[PDB]
DNA sequence: GGCTTTCGTCAACCCTTTGCTTAT
């Protein structure tokens, strides 16, 4: 009757960041590059707990992992290397009769406003989460083979028409619709100003003695790669009542505002997937996203 | 006059760690004494006793879980099986250096030795692994008992094996002494009958279990002895150390 | 019901043996029962296919009320009559299957011998329990049969958590 | 005569290739050889998983071993030893009237396209795997005894005529037909960019701490020496409705596509061999799949 | 008269979380 998933399956990941490194430059002098070192600073706090109002005249002592620009250097720089890799309908895992008869159903899928959405969200500086609030102007360069384009100021939630970023979205849907690869060598810098709080992406610790741990590279301030990558594929604005993009999960899923916006509508990834298997057509939106969750990768079947 | 060839630093890669059912991880004596008496058949130097070591050794897999190894669906009439994936019987597999010696009378020249042996080492496999890289073997003798210490220091950067004697069993040996079990023989249970489906037809063949001894990893520049590290086989198909219990 | 238990047993298969190689490979079927060492802590072994068998009404099989204190030599001695005896006697035999079995040669001195390594019952079952119950933690866990143990044995069957093995790791220089 | 198998039929693995080691170098200055170091990394995510819509409102928390290029160095480097042992119709287990009449129906199989098509895959690198997609380039250094060779760009699906592929061909089809060892110092050197993630083999565990555990020498990522086997063995384009080279394997199966090539059809290594024995008139390839199984080797029971 | 595929049977845990020695 219908054409089930494999019970083994997995789709490898296409959007393939480097964690990113976090230096410190000069607006004007963007070639001295210093390296923001992660330090730990123990800070005298204030006890403040919705439970427990008892304890609310002592002060907690937390030592925590701080990031800040160096006094002479008013700008962030954070480089990585995003590498979108090809052969996004070739599974890993499973790929019998299921992953073939998919490829086929997506076949149609508009490759090139998923690269533009992409290759914009690392564009307009969506890669740099917490790092964009209160800077002057920004302006992010992004070296693609043997060229450089350079965007200063996009609007972040808007998905903009430029040439730019067509440009890089073209060569980027010429590999994500296609086979090979192409990476892109991103430069972003900030203006945030001289000695500026600088938010890395802080490490999962358990039973540490910092309240707040940063993600180092010999100590160098660093962003995860996987916090790039989320932030790369917040492209989804084709859920139930859409107003901001979130990040193509299979089921939608938010988990800062603890709801997931794709599950309980039968929009989530794995009915419509199962709906692209057993002969029903999708919607151009919801093509783009059962093939950005393909290009996300992730185990889809079980 | 005992004429000691040691090769060191011998990664061997894929090392089945399963010893027995109830000890994974360094292969045990029979197995290196297994060896040199299969150096004995194929080339043809008698090495009487054999030492071995561990420059380096790691069981691939977590703190209590090896890692489990993939099966191949290797079994005649299970096609319509090989679609999903194939049942996995426990085999642990290791990864570690070897530093090892042997006692050879060979009587000849010392560069033929040599390579009496790199034209074996090259052609055999300690335990199921894979001999990556040795270094290159070397002939040393020993004319008194602090010539052979002159060998014992000599394969070094490694934790030679010593036997330290069964009390009760193994089990009550191992956490009141500190130490761990490895199979230094077998015991003969019963005898097989159908010898059409074995591995030589002629050899007597018996049904086993193995015997454990306990063994303490001393570096073998701190053992006082060296023939109490030299294993070698035994009368009731035990393999032990010329020196016995340490 | 240990009477009862025990016809089922022998019915539906049987094989009581305290050395067998199922613990190597789950394709195996050889069982061997040796009679020299049978002592006051041995825990003895049991399979039927599938690991089949009906409980004491109070959740436990032939194998866990066989292994509680020391009820298998309580049997093999006679504490519980001659009609237990010879059924529990007549249930240990012998089984052969080198099949899938390791063979490897060990000298006799003036020869070689053709040795085949199954692995030990009581060994496997009173290791798990006294590493577990005096907590030696330099150990690694196997589980015997994969996802059906029921397949194997009936320590297998039972004990799901997973058999015991020694971790015999050597020291790593520098 | 119904010349009928043993029970085991077991033969000794005829190549012996060795763990993979991962190290770091530059592409310019190949010398500075350190290390991959496996690190530990935890993540958040979200859920995810099929059927299970009611969690996807949470997040799972899932620490795993990760290998990165350091961000000095741009090329990963893989070193093995493959080792081709020729005593290929000599058994372990076994072998009488059985394996002696295989080797007088095998003794004139094309043993130059076999280890054309051994070599080829450590040449063109399909011992990387996933190391090998997104790398500008993929230069492969191959040291057999006094003689180095080198290759840098072959397709790694199709086994295109190469001049230094069959020299190397050449001898190690003369060992596999007769005896020694012509074992292979192979080199490989992959230009995946500044930090680039690198991909060990993952080991198979029941790690309670780590959800992937990656294969680790001495704390240095490496990868599987069965891993590598697997990929040097990806030679069998002689199944039915051929597409891509599989693993030679006794059902040419693999189980993590979830499809046998080679089961149902007559066309199994136990098939052909046993029609082999009895006296048929194998083709050329199905008479180099069953020798290669031979190199590959295996019990056979039943 | 085996013989080789596929479907049908039979189950049920309690877990623990670094040193082993430690260089001629």
């Amino acid at each position: 009757t219908k054409l089930k998933a494999p019970a083994v399956l997995a789709y490898s990941r296409k959007i393939n960041p480097t964690n990113a490194l976090m230096f410190a430059v000069n607006w004007s002098d963007r070639d001295n590059t210093t390296a923001v070192m992660v330090g730990t600073k123990t800070v005298a706090g204030t006890q403040s707990v919705r439970g427990n109002p008892n304890d609310a005249d002592k002060g907690n002592i937390q030592t925590v992992n701080f990031a800040n620009l160096p006094h002479n250097k008013n700008t962030l720089l954070v480089k990585y290397n995003v590498k979108f890799v090809g052969d996004v309908f070739k599974a890993e895992l499973g790929g019998g009769e299921y992953s073939n008869t998919l490829q086929t159903a997506l076949e149609n899928t508009d490759f090139g406003t998923l690269a533009y959405r992409y290759v914009y969200n690392i564009a307009a500086g969506r890669t740099l989460w917490r790092n964009r609030v209160g800077a002057e102007s920004i302006e992010t360069v992004i070296t693609v083979n043997d060229q450089t384009f350079t965007f200063s100021d996009l609007l972040v939630n808007e998905f903009d028409e430029d040439v730019d970023v067509a440009e890089i979205a073209d060569m980027v849907a010429g590999v994500l619709s296609g086979e090979g690869f192409v990476t892109l060598k991103v430069e972003h810098y900030m203006l945030l100003g001289e000695g500026s709080e600088v938010f890395p992406s802080q490490e999962f610790v358990e039973n540490s003695k910092l309240s707040k741990q940063l993600f180092d590279l010999n100590g160098q301030a660093a962003m995860h790669d996987q916090k790039i990558g989320n932030a790369i594929r917040t492209i989804d604005t084709w859920y139930e009542d859409a107003t901001t993009p979130i990040a193509v999960e299979p089921y939608g899923s938010v988990v800062r505002n603890g709801v997931a916006y794709r599950a309980g509508n039968k929009t989530d990834l794995f009915t419509l997937m199962d709906g692209a298997v057993n002969g029903k057509s999708l919607t151009e939106e919801d093509q783009m996203f059962v093939t950005a969750n393909l290009i996300r990768g992730g185990v889809f079947g079980g | 006059m005992r004429k000691f060839i040691i090769v060191k630093n011998v990664k061997v890669d894929g090392i089945n760690a399963k010893s027995s059912d109830i000890t994974v991880g360094m292969p045990p004596a029979t197995t290196f004494c297994g060896l040199g008496e299969t150096m004995s058949i194929k080339t043809g130097i008698v090495v009487k006793a054999v030492s071995y070591g561990s420059v380096k050794f790691e069981v691939r897999g977590s703190r209590f879980n090896t890692s489990v190894t993939k099966f191949a669906w290797q079994d005649r009439g299970n096609g319509g099986k090989a679609n999903n994936n194939s049942p996995i019987q426990p085999k642990p597999l290791a990864d570690g250096v070897f530093t090892l010696c042997f006692e050879v009378e060979w009587e000849d020249c010392a560069e033929v030795l040599v390579d009496k042996v790199t034209n074996f080492i090259n052609t055999a496999r300690i335990a199921g692994g894979t001999i990556a890289s040795f270094n290159k073997p070397f002939v040393k003798v020993a004319k008194d008992a602090e010539e052979l210490a002159s060998v014992k220091n000599a394969m070094m950067p490694c934790y030679v094996v010593v036997d330290c004697g069964v009390e009760v069993n193994i089990f009550e040996d191992a956490v009141n002494r500190k130490l761990q079990p490895m199979v230094n023989g077998y015991k003969k249970l019963e005898k097989i009958v159908d010898n059409k489906h074995m591995r030589d037809k002629f050899t007597p063949a018996y049904l086993a279990t193995p015997t454990y001894t306990m063994i303490g990893y001393k570096m073998v520049s701190n053992v006082d002895n060296f023939d109490q590290a030299l294993w070698q086989y035994g009368e009731n198909t035990k393999v032990k150390t010329i020196g016995g219990i340490y | 019901m240990i009477k009862e238990m025990i016809e089922d047993f022998i019915s539906k298969g049987g094989l009581i043996f305290t050395h067998s190689g199922r613990y190597t490979n789950t394709n195996n079927s050889c069982f061997i029962f040796n009679k020299n060492d049978i002592g006051v802590d041995t825990k003895v072994d049991m399979y039927t296919p599938k690991s089949a068998g009906i409980k004491n009404e109070e959740g436990e099989n032939l194998w866990q009320v066989l292994n509680k204190a020391n009820m298998f030599y309580r049997i093999y001695s006679g504490e519980l009559g001659e009609e237990l005896q010879y059924l529990l006697k007549s249930c240990c035999t012998a089984k052969e299957d080198v099949t899938t079995l390791p063979q490897i040669y060990f000298k006799n001195g003036e020869g070689y011998d053709i040795l085949v390594p199954i692995g030990n019952a009581h060994n496997l079952i009173s290791g798990t329990e006294y590493l577990w119950e005096h907590k030696y933690y330099n150990t690694f866990t196997q589980k015997l049969g994969g996802s059906n143990p029921q397949n194997c044995t009936h320590a297998c069957n039972k004990m799901r958590g997973g058999f015991k093995q020694f971790n015999c790791t050597p020291p790593q220089v520098e």
